[PDB]
């Protein structure tokens, strides 16, 4: 994902 | 005027790679969905096209019951989604959510 | 494939309880993000003369439900209350909401 | 609330 590990 | 219909943007439990398969044949960058993610449970996912790839963003929730991805907290889904109509919805690539076309 | 028709956003419960008592059968329903609980999901659905409420309950492993059975996703919450009733008080099975272009609701901005 | 209080 782009905003979380 | 405010019309009561179902977000359009709303497709469930659609499988990662099936909303990759559907965002990937769209014109243009910025298409975009929410599924309800198969790998982690309980977690929506924005999914949205970007030239060649798809790029997934995990929505996340406070304790407060506020729906956000970065920092900007929202009290509803779709003003995280009109908001990031005008505003980038990535901090690394300028990417504009629009509707999916069809 | 196709977006559902069953997921609302954030809608009073009141213009929930307008729209779906202008539908003509019993299990016409909407999922709408709660006001009086934020981040909490409510199930509304048309019963007779009335409009019945469920609070979509969360456990810790983040998993959704009305009663006793636990689901990944309200996607098969709803689907699993369409061929099992969606109350354990009376029998109501959930259908979709059918458009009715003459019976337009309006919600405020 | 059908469910719940
Ligand atoms: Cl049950
Ligand atoms: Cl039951």
């Amino acid at each position: 994902y782009v905003n979380v590990p | 005027m405010i019309e009561m219909k179902p977000h359009p943007w709303f497709f469930g439990k659609i499988p990662r790679a099936k909303a990759e398969e559907m965002l990937s044949k769209q014109r243009h960058d910025g298409a975009f969905l929410i599924r309800e993610s198969e790998s982690a449970p309980g977690d929506f996912s924005l999914s949205v096209k970007f030239g060649n790839d798809v790029q997934h963003f995990k929505v996340l929730r406070d304790g407060a019951g506020k729906y956000f991805l970065w920092v900007v907290k929202f009290n509803s889904l779709n003003e995280l989604v009109d908001y990031h109509r005008s505003t980038s919805v990535s901090r690394n690539q300028q990417i504009f959510l629009r509707d999916i076309e069809q």
